[PDB]
């Protein structure tokens, strides 16, 4: 089925997807307000060692918001 | 493994202060939240030269020396010099920059930072017409219209958009959905790809475009039916978007400081932002490059009265960019010695300046192997601010944040190196 | 071919400078020239082929790369660095700031090799002191 | 009357010589002129160390004419703030020639650097060769610039000549580059050759005349038609000129650009 | 120590000395009539074929001047009807020096008589004339009242469509649940409105009030149009054909010519290759189109009123079907006898 | 000097230049009326063996009409 897939080799670490995602926003006010998380939180993905890193793919509702926010197609919704 | 939080990143003028550092031994092995660039600074890339000790070359080849010999010969060069250039500063902390000002005073030197190849033109422009700015939080919480003019933050300030545009603010709780995003650039940059409006204007005609926009803004007719490659009708439609903002922010960068007109491109942009305040709240922020370029211009201004291109040769501080700037002294062959700190003009000056660097004594307070060290006579390695050394830095809109020390280094800090160089320069004089 | 030379930043050139300008990474990220695919076709070169850039002010050999950020017709992109700064316009017009962007250049295919970082600087002929 | 300065080979580190002016030379013997202080980098030195000095003393600056019989391309601020008298330079000069000038006249027989006649108040400057940027300009940050005098450049000048001009007259017989008359408030600029771009950018008042070709112009100007036989600041102009008023990016702008019809139909 | 500088297709011959002399040739102004080559006392000028230089692409200049033979006397400069040759002395052009004989010609517009109709600008074969005129604004030639009741307005768009001057503007939008309307505003631009009444008649809900005042109040509210402007004749592009004088409906333009002569055409020798027609810098020659079918026209039509007798047509014709005579060349007083022989040698 | 030059290898033999030339037209009524000459005539050029052939270059006045009429630049006015 269609799911979240990361392409870290294309990623900038810019964080737009992390901030744009409503699941992340709902769970972390710092993320809702555009900051990287400092408090310990369970969210779908974060920028780690400079690139996007998927941590909780089960929480992803495949809405498509992050994909629109990435200009370099480093995060996508595709099969598997 | 241990995680050090609230770290401030020492690369670009975004100056993010929410970095998590992964520390293993005494060494930084990973990061969280930092973008691809910031991460690359925090982590060592294997095969990369990190100088462990000072060096001096013997007309053609480098030999390891002690700190005292390297500092001593460097002090001798500056003491004997009649027009020394002290350039760089933007990638170290403010307390070292303050010592540099005192040392430039003592040596009768001209002190100058990377502003002279960067937002120097914005400095010249703001001195002539003004400087209407705000802090990031006003952008995040109020900004209705966000413009990136001749800057490419996705490649040059990677987290800038996520923190100021996609962020949910007090009065803009829907983040990106609450803002009209505008980008002005002759290229379809990855920043432009995210925009609601992309003015893909003709290069080096920003001044012409801004003149039409401002004439329109003040109720006048636009003379020509096309300006800077943009049709008249869309000039006015763009002016209406800006006039209808509740809160607008103009971020601008090298595309208009390096372009034809240079400081006068910034000049006309500033005066438009000012005049727009009769119709809508409007403000601007220069996208300052390095994490502490802004800090030097702050420090140099408050100690001497002038922000950069500062000449102490006569005792009094004097200021004429176009005369006393790093590239002017090198290209006009005025400088007879140069001290570089926390900068790489060998990589980033034009050929004509490097021609002069080839003929003169070059001192380089530099931790890594660079085109400047390849043109250097003395190399003095320091502890790196933000990782091994602490101190104040200033974000692109003036907000001061203290850089943190995360791990230990046996090397000396910039400030200690500069305080010893100042000690010896006096001894000789 | 007469083209307009634009220069500036890239995430890869930023990663490279903070990894190390002595590394091969930096040559791969900064010793390149970005072109629209239509322009590469017209001069008859492919990705990886080298190009000779000549201006009123200098010359350099850089590796051709297909621009993923499309350029206006007639424009090419060299990331900031010592390769770009061999050819851009040095004069500051009495402002202290050189003209790093939008410079008329001549580009030509070439079989010459890209000079690595320490070899490139020797063109300036540093004399010890 | 005539005091000769023969320059010795000029240093790579430039000289600043504000005191080379009739005002200071007046009432001094040759030996005291030999001891006048000038700057060479961060060193205070004597004029004699870089110039041989001959000629006749005089006590009033009106009667003194300084002749620099040789190239002084690396000496700045010659004639700065002079009130009377005359200076003739048989060769090139560096920056700030005649800066702050009040009266008298300077003749440069070769090229001059940037800021020739910056903050001029009265007198004459004549440059037979080329000039740099900021001919008759203001100083950084100041909105009050040149208020009087006449500058004549027989060759070409570059950028931002007459920046923030507020009186006086600049004549470039050759070509200029970009932004002539930027932020002009008052005065007269006559460019007999061509202009690359942005003549009169953000001007609020004054008059700029271009007898050659402007490659580009500015959309904030309103076209008023053509005027023939114009008379500006005591200068007679023959021929027809396209007439523009601006720069209306500025509030209340009353500046005037005249562009010769023969080479400006595209404007 | 003479010199010749070639810049593009232009030619500069200069000699230095106590008296600096310089002869400047501007290719773009040259009509290739040949007169310079004929008058030259030392045969220093070679003129390329007139037709070829006008009808075909060539890299060569229209003339060639020999440095080694040229004595820089300036007769070619004096005679040139097209101002393509200028001799300068201590750099002042000889047309301002009374020592040098000057051809007598003029072209003038009485600007008080001129009404700015612009016929002469159009007619000028050399584009030598600039005519400006400032018309009144549209708003000032028209009078009325117009206002739209936006609460009554249902935004059907019919007035915006029908408005013949696009004076009405509607702020269309796609509705949303927050803003469930198809438009948010409607406006009339009275700088454009000419009060024709169409919008008010088409309005389905009578939301537009419109009154035209032109006929009852036009005497007082509409100012009589008074159209200003000026004229300019470029003296170097100008050639004194006289088209402006003859086309002017109010006889505000006056032209005097340098040469007197005649044009002679042999219609049967002429084969209508069109060369002389294209060559003629004064638009003297034409191919009249027959007005009705079956009609015939004279093969090559002239009107010597516009003729200056430069001789370029005759020079261009490969069958010499067209010849030029020249009885009088009007000059300022000539004192040198060398100059009087050169000017008389061009008479025929 | 500038003169008439034929490039027969590019030539079509179409005859436009021969007919367009006024010298030829004046000299041969058949050429003036668009025909190839049948009567013996001395004219500037003819189509011979399928290509343009210059026979009397001295009568050429270099007016340029022939050049305008050739679409493949097979007859020209150039140096020599
Ligand atoms: N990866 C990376 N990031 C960095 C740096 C780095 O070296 N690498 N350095 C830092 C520094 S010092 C700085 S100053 C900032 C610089 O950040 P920016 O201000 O973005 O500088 P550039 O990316 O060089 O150029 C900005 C854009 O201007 C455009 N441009 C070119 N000509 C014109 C023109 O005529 N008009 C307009 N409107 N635009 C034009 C170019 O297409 C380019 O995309 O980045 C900082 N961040
Ligand atoms: N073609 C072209 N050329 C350009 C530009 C362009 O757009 N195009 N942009 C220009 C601009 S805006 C700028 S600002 C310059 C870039 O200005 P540069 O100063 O050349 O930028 P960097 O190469 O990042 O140099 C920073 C150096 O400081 C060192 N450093 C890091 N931390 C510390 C510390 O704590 N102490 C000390 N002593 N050193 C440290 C790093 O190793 C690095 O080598 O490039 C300019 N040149
Ligand atoms: S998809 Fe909708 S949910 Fe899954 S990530 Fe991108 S955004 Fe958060
Ligand atoms: S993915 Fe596209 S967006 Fe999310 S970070 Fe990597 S880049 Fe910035
Ligand atoms: S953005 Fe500039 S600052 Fe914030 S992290 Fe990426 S780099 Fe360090
Ligand atoms: S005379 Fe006839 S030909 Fe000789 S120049 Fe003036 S125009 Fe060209
Ligand atoms: S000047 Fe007297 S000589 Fe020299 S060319 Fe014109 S005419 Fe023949
Ligand atoms: S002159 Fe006679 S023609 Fe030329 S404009 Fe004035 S009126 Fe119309
Ligand atoms: S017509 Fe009557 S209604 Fe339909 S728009 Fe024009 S006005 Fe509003
Ligand atoms: S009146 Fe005639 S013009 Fe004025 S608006 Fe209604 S329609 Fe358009
Ligand atoms: S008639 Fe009544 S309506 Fe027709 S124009 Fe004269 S006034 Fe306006
Ligand atoms: S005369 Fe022939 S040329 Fe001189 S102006 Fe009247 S028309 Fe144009
Ligand atoms: S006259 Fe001589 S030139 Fe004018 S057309 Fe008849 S032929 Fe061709
Ligand atoms: S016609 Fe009268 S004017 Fe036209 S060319 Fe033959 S001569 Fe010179
Ligand atoms: S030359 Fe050009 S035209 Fe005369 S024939 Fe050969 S092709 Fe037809
Ligand atoms: S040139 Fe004029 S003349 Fe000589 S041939 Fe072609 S046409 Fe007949
Ligand atoms: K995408
Ligand atoms: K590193
Ligand atoms: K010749
Ligand atoms: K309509
Ligand atoms: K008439
Ligand atoms: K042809
Ligand atoms: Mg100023
Ligand atoms: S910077
Ligand atoms: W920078």
């Amino acid at each position: 089925a269609i799911g979240l897939k990361a392409y870290p080799e294309l990623c900038h670490g810019c964080g737009n997807c992390v901030i744009a995602c409503p699941v992340n926003a709902l769970r972390s006010p710092e993320v809702a307000g555009g900051k990287g998380p400092t408090d310990d939180v369970e969210i779908i993905m974060i920028v780690e060692d400079g690139v996007v890193n998927i941590k909780n793919p089960d929480l992803c509702g495949k809405c498509g918001t992050c994909v629109e926010s990435c200009p370099v197609d480093a995060i996508r919704l595709e099969e598997l | 493994m241990e995680y050090v939080k609230n770290v401030v990143c020492p690369f670009c003028g975004t100056l993010c202060d929410d970095i998590i550092c992964k520390v293993e031994g005494n060494e930084i092995v990973g990061t969280i939240n930092a973008c691809r660039i910031g991460h690359s600074k925090f982590v060592h890339a294997e095969g990369a030269m990190r100088y462990k000790k000072p060096l001096i070359r013997k007309n053609g080849e480098f030999v390891e020396v002690s700190y005292d010999e390297a500092i001593d010969k460097a002090a001798k060069i500056l003491a004997e010099s009649k027009r020394p250039l002290m350039y760089g500063w933007s990638c170290t902390e403010c307390e070292a920059q303050a010592v540099g000002v005192e040392l430039a005073e003592e040596a009768g030197a001209v002190i100058d930072n990377t502003a002279s190849v960067c937002h120097g033109p914005s400095v010249l422009a703001l001195q002539d017409v003004g400087y209407p700015i705000c802090t990031f939080g006003e952008v995040k919480n109020r900004a209705d219209v966000v413009v990136y003019w001749g800057c490419n933050p996705m490649h040059a300030h990677p987290r800038h958009m996520s923190r100021n545009v996609f962020a949910r603010g007090f009065f803009r709780e829907r983040g990106r959905s609450d803002r009209t995003l505008i980008v002005v650039d002759p290229r379809k940059t990855d920043s432009a790809k995210l925009a609601d409006i992309h003015l893909q204007l003709d290069f080096d005609r920003d001044y012409e475009l801004l003149d039409a926009m401002r004439a329109c803004l003040l109720g006048h007719e636009i003379l020509y039916d096309e300006v800077a490659g943009v049709p008249r009708e869309q000039i006015e439609e763009a002016v209406e978007v800006l006039k209808n903002a509740q809160f607008g922010i103009l971020f601008f960068g090298m595309g208009i400081t390096h372009s034809r007109g240079k400081h006068r491109n910034i000049d006309t942009a500033i005066m438009m932002v000012q005049d727009l305040n009769d119709y809508a709240k409007w403000t601007l922020i220069p996208m300052r490059g390095h994490y502490n370029v802004t800090g030097f211009n702050q420090v140099c201004t408050w100690e001497s009265g002038y922000p950069y291109c500062v000449d102490f040769s006569g005792g009094e501080p004097r200021y004429n960019p176009g005369e006393t700037g790093a590239n002017d002294l090198l290209q006009n062959r005025e400088a007879d010695a140069m001290m570089v700190i926390a900068s790489d003009p060998g990589a980033h000056f034009p050929q004509r300046a490097l021609e002069r660097m080839a003929e003169i004594p070059v001192i380089a307070i530099e931790p890594h192997r660079t085109p400047t060290t390849e043109m250097a006579d003395i190399i003095i390695p320091p502890a790196i601010v933000g990782m091994e050394a602490e101190g104040t830095a200033y974000r692109m809109e003036g907000v001061p944040i203290r850089m943190k020390k995360v791990v230990d280094s046996d090397l000396l800090s910039d400030r200690e190196i500069l305080e010893r160089l100042l000690e010896k320069v006096r001894e000789y004089k | 071919m007469r083209v307009i030379l634009n220069t500036g930043r890239t995430i890869w050139q930023g990663q490279a400078i903070e990894s190390g300008k002595d590394l091969k990474m930096y040559v791969d990220a900064a010793a390149i020239i970005q072109m629209n695919p239509e322009m590469m076709k017209q001069l008859g070169i492919a990705e990886g082929d080298n190009v000779k850039v000549i201006s009123e002010y200098g010359d350099v050999v850089v590796k051709a790369v297909e621009a993923k950020e499309p350029l206006p017709e007639g424009m090419v992109y060299i990331p900031m660095g010592p390769w770009a700064n061999r050819v851009i316009r040095p004069y500051t017009d009495s402002t202290a700031t050189p003209s790093f962007k939008n410079i008329p250049v001549e580009i030509i295919p070439t079989d010459e090799e890209v000079l690595d970082m320490p070899t490139l600087m020797k063109v300036y002929g540093k004399v010890g002191q | 009357s005539e005091i000769i300065l023969t320059p010795k080979e000029q240093p790579e580190v430039p000289l600043e010589a504000p005191n080379i002016k009739p005002d200071v030379f007046a009432g001094k013997s040759i030996e005291e002129i030999k001891n006048i202080q000038i700057m060479h980098g961060n060193e205070v030195v004597k004029l004699g160390d870089f110039f041989e000095v001959s000629g006749e003393p005089a006590d009033a600056p009106e009667d003194i004419k300084i002749i620099i019989d040789g190239d002084v391309y690396n000496t700045k601020r010659i004639g700065q703030e002079m009130t009377a008298g005359e200076i003739i330079v048989r060769g090139n000069v560096n920056m700030y020639v005649g800066a702050g000038m009040k009266g008298g006249k300077i003749t440069v027989e070769g090229n001059a650097g940037s800021w020739a006649g910056q903050d001029m108040r009265g007198g004459e400057i004549e440059i037979l060769g080329d000039a740099g940027d900021y001919v008759g300009s203001s100083y950084r940050g100041d909105w009050r610039g040149m208020s009087g005098g006449t500058i004549t450049v027989h060759g070409n000048a570059d950028n931002e000549i007459g920046e923030y001009m507020n009186g006086g007259k600049i004549i470039i017989k050759g070509d200029v580059n970009i932004m002539p008359g930027i932020h002009m408030n008052n005065g007269l600029i006559i460019i007999e050759g061509n202009v690359v771009a942005r003549a009169g950018g953000e001007m609020a008042g004054g008059t700029i005349v271009v007898k050659g070709m402007m490659q580009e112009f500015l959309a904030g100007f309103k076209y008023l038609g053509v005027e023939k036989d114009i008379e500006v600041d005591g200068e007679e102009l023959p021929g027809a000129f396209y007439k523009f008023e601006g720069d209306h990016a500025i509030k209340g702008a009353k500046g005037i650009v005249y562009a010769a019809v023969g080479c400006n139909g595209h404007i | 120590e003479t010199t010749e500088v070639i810049e593009g297709k232009n030619i500069t011959v200069e000699r230095t000395g106590e008296e600096n002399r310089r002869l400047i040739f501007q290719d773009c102004l040259c009509a290739v009539c040949g007169l310079c080559g004929e008058i030259c006392p030392v045969s220093a000028i070679e003129v390329n074929p007139t037709g070829a230089m006008v009808r075909t692409e060539q890299e060569k200049s229209k003339i060639a001047i020999d440095e080694n033979k040229c004595v820089l006397c300036g007769m070619c400069s004096s005679i040139c009807p097209f101002q393509a040759l200028d001799l300068q002395i201590d750099g002042t052009s000889i047309k301002e020096l009374a020592e040098y004989p000057k051809i007598i010609k003029s072209a003038e517009i009485d600007d008080e008589t001129c009404i700015q109709c612009k016929a002469c600008e159009t007619a000028c074969p050399q584009d030598a004339i600039t005519i400006t005129r400032e018309l009144p604004e549209r708003k000032d030639l028209v009078t009325g009242e117009i206002e739209i009741d936006k609460d009554t307005c249902i935004y059907c768009g019919m007035c915006e469509e029908m408005c013949p001057v696009d004076a009405i503007e509607i702020d269309h939008q796609t509705p949303s649940s927050a803003s469930p309307v198809v438009a948010t505003d409607i406006r009339v631009d009275e700088d454009k409105c000419v009060h024709c009444g169409i919008c008010k008649r088409i309005c389905p809900v009578d939301a537009i009030m419109q009154v035209c005042r032109i006929c009852p109040y036009g005497e007082y509210e509409i100012k009589t149009p008074e159209v200003t402007g000026t004229s300019y004749i470029d003296p170097e592009l100008c050639v004194n054909c006289g088209w402006c004088q003859e086309i002017c409906p109010v006889d505000a333009a006056t032209v005097t010519k340098p040469f007197e002569g005649e044009l002679i055409i042999d219609q049967d020798t002429c084969q209508a290759c069109e060369t002389c027609v294209m060559v003629c810098p004064c638009n003297v020659l034409s191919f009249p189109k027959p007005e009705k079918p079956g009609e015939k026209t004279t093969k090559l039509h002239k009107d010597e009123r516009f003729c200056i007798y430069c001789g370029a047509c005759e020079r261009s014709c490969p069958v010499t079907a067209i010849t030029v005579k020249r009885n009088r060349i009007n000059t300022t007083p000539i004192r040198s006898k060398a100059w009087k022989n050169a000017f008389d040698s061009l008479l025929k």
